[PDB]
C-alpha cells in the first residue's frame, strides 16, 4: 500500500470513465438505449421524442 | 515540512503521475539527565553561555552545545557577562576560567 | 474496543533538570505526492449522438 | 418506499451510485482532516503534579480535572459558545474527549520539553530556560529574559486571562 496515494488517482479516474461509458446503455425513459432502434421503429415525429 | 526530525537534505525520485521525496533528517538519540542553571556567578558577575547551556555531572560544571553532549570548561571565551548575581533566579556559584591567566 | 491514542509518557520535569542527547541517528523517510492526471478528452457530439 | 418510482429510477442508470460515492468520500475525508491536525504525537504527554514553571501559569489552557469532559477553562468556553427522507448523520471516529486528550498531550509536551518532542524524544528543560532559548530565536539575548523573568511571567499570565474575557464576551 506504499504508493496507494498515486494508485488512488488512477483508480478514481478509471472509475469515472467506466461510469460515463456505461451510462450509454441507459434508456432514460426511452423505448431503447440504442439510438438506431428508435430510428428504425418509429416515424420521425415520434422518433424525435 | 521535510520529514520528521531536523532536516538535513532531500532527494527527489520520479514516479507515475507523481513525485517521491526521500527526506534525510537528524534525530537525537541516547539522552542523559544533567543538572542545569541559567547562569554562573563568579567575581560578583553573572555569566551566561554564548551558544550552549550550563550543565553539571553532579560534581563539576561544564558548558555544552544544546543538541549534542560535548562538555567544555566554562571560560570567558564561551560566556558573556551581564549584571550582578542578585537578579538572576537560580544562579549558581562556579569558577569561570580565564585563558590569559596562565600567561600573566 | 475503545481505541487508545498512544502510549502514556510523562517527562521528568523539574526546575533544574535538562536532558541532552549523547548520540544521533540518520533517518530517511519517504513522502509521496500526486502531480498529474491522465489527459482525457471527450467529443460531446459523438458521445451523445454517435 | 414506492416500488413504481423505484422501477422508473433504475432507467436513469447509476446516478444514485455516483451520488452515494461522492458523499461517502466527503465523510471519510472529514476524519482524515481531524487526524492530520490533532494526532501529531505518538505519545500522550502529561504535566507534572507540581505546576512550578517559574511564575508562568497555564491553568487556563491545561485540563480542569473537576470537569467530566476534562477540558481546559478556555476549551469549555469555546464549546459552550459553539430522517423521513433517507437523510442520516454519521459520528466522527474521534470523540470530543479524544481530541481534548490529543490537545493536552501537545500542551504538556511543549511546556515540559519545548520543541524537542516534535523532532524526536521529549527532552526535559526548565520552562524559564525554554523561554530564554525562544528569546534568542527572535534576536534577543537570554539575559533579557532572566533579568525580567517576573515581568515576563506577569505579562504572559495577564494576556492569557484577557483571552478568556474576550471570548466570553465578543458574540
Ligand atoms: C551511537 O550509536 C551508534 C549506532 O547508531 C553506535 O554504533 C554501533 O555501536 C555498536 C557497539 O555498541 C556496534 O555493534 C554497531 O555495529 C555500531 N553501529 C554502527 C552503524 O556503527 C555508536 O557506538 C554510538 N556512539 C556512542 C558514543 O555510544
Ligand atoms: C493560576 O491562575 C489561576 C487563575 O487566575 C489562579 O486561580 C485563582 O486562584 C485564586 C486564589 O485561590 C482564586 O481566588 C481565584 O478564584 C482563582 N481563579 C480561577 C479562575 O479559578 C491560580 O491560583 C493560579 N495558580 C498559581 C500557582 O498562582
Ligand atoms: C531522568 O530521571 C528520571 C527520574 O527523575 C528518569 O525517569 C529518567 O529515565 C531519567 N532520564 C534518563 C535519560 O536517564
Ligand atoms: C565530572 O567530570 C569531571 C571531569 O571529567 C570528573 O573528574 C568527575 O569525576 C565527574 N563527576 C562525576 C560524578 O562523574
Ligand atoms: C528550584 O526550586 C527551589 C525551591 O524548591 C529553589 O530553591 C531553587 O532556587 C529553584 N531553582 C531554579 C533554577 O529555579
Ligand atoms: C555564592 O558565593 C557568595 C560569596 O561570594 C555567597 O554570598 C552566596 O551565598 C553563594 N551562593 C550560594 C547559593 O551559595
Amino acid at each position: 500500500s506504499a504508493l496507494g496515494k498515486l494508485q488512488d488517482v488512477v483508480n478514481q479516474n478509471a472509475q469515472a470513465l467506466n461510469t460515463l461509458v456505461k451510462q450509454l446503455s441507459s434508456n432514460f425513459g426511452a423505448i431503447s438505449s440504442v439510438l438506431n432502434d428508435i430510428l428504425s421503429r418509429l416515424d420521425p415525429p415520434e422518433a424525435e421524442v | 515540512f521535510c520529514g520528521k526530525g531536523y532536516h538535513l537534505m532531500s532527494f527527489p525520485q520520479s514516479a507515475p503521475h507523481g513525485v517521491v521525496f526521500l527526506h534525510v533528517t537528524y534525530v537525537p538519540a541516547q539522552e542523559k539527565n544533567f543538572t542545569t542553571a541559567p547562569a554562573i556567578c563568579h567575581d560578583g558577575k553573572a555569566h551566561f553561555p554564548r551558544e550552549g547551556v550550563f550543565v553539571s555531572n553532579g560534581t563539576h560544571w561544564f558548558v555544552t552545545q544544546r543538541n549534542f553532549y560535548e562538555p567544555q570548561i566554562i571560560t570567558t571565551d564561551n560566556t558573556f557577562v551581564s549584571g550582578n548575581c542578585d537578579v538572576v533566579i537560580g544562579i549558581v556559584n562556579n569558577t569561570v576560567y580565564d585563558p590569559l591567566q596562565p600567561e600573566l | 474496543y475503545t481505541m487508545s491514542l498512544g502510549a502514556e509518557n510523562s517527562v521528568a520535569y523539574s526546575n533544574n533538570s535538562i536532558a541532552i542527547p549523547t548520540n544521533f541517528t540518520i533517518s530517511v523517510t519517504t513522502e509521496i505526492l500526486p502531480v498529474s492526471m491522465t489527459k482525457t478528452s471527450v467529443d460531446c457530439t459523438m458521445y451523445i449522438c454517435g | 418506499d414506492s416500488t413504481e418510482c423505484s422501477n422508473l429510477l433504475l432507467q436513469y442508470g447509476s446516478f444514485c451510485t455516483q451520488l452515494n460515492r461522492a458523499l461517502t468520500g466527503i465523510a471519510v475525508e472529514q476524519d482524515k482532516n481531524t487526524q492530520e491536525v490533532f494526532a501529531q504525537v505518538k505519545q500522550i504527554y502529561k504535566t507534572p503534579p507540581i505546576k512550578d514553571f517559574g511564575g508562568f501559569n497555564f491553568s487556563q489552557i491545561l485540563p480542569d480535572p473537576s470537569k467530566p469532559s476534562k477540558r481546559s477553562p478556555i476549551e469549555d468556553l469555546l464549546f459552550n459558545k459553539v430522517k423521513f427522507n433517507g437523510l442520516t448523520v454519521l459520528p466522527p471516529l474521534l470523540t470530543d474527549e479524544m481530541i481534548a486528550q490529543y490537545t493536552s498531550a501537545l500542551l504538556a509536551g511543549t511546556i515540559t520539553s519545548g520543541w524537542t518532542f516534535g523532532a524526536g524524544p521529549a527532552l526535559q528543560i526548565p520552562f524559564p530556560m525554554q523561554m530564554a532559548y525562544r528569546f534568542n530565536g527572535i534576536g534577543v539575548t537570554q539575559n533579557v529574559l532572566y533579568e525580567n523573568q517576573k515581568l515576563i511571567a506577569n505579562q504572559f499570565n495577564s494576556a492569557i486571562g484577557k483571552i478568556q474575557d474576550s471570548l466570553s464576551s465578543t458574540p
